[PDB]
């Protein structure tokens, strides 16, 4: 007899407070834990 | 046997035990940070 059990649960909330390039930022979250250096740049100049 | 009469008694018994427990593994952890300041906004990146 052999069992195994698998549970991984990973969140992320983003805080990109760009009006309009604050959503991309925090969508940008799933599975991207590192940020986009072009997109930062983007969030930058916004 | 004396002499009729004859008695032959024969017996054998063997037992055998082995037990072997190996157990290995490794586990490994590291942590990076870093912290940085920039004093148009251009260069933020």
């Amino acid at each position: 007899a052999a069992s195994g059990t698998q549970n991984n649960v990973l969140r992320g909330e983003p805080f990109i407070r760009g009006a309009g390039f604050i959503s991309g930022l925090s969508y940008l979250e799933l599975d991207n834990p590192a940020g986009n250096k072009r997109r930062y740049s983007a969030w930058a100049e916004s | 046997r004396v002499l009729f009469a004859k008695k032959t008694k024969v017996e054998h018994r063997c037992t055998t035990n082995k037990l072997s427990e190996k157990h290995e593994g490794s586990f490994i952890q590291g942590a990076e940070k870093s912290i940085s300041l920039i004093r148009s906004e251009y260069g933020a990146a």
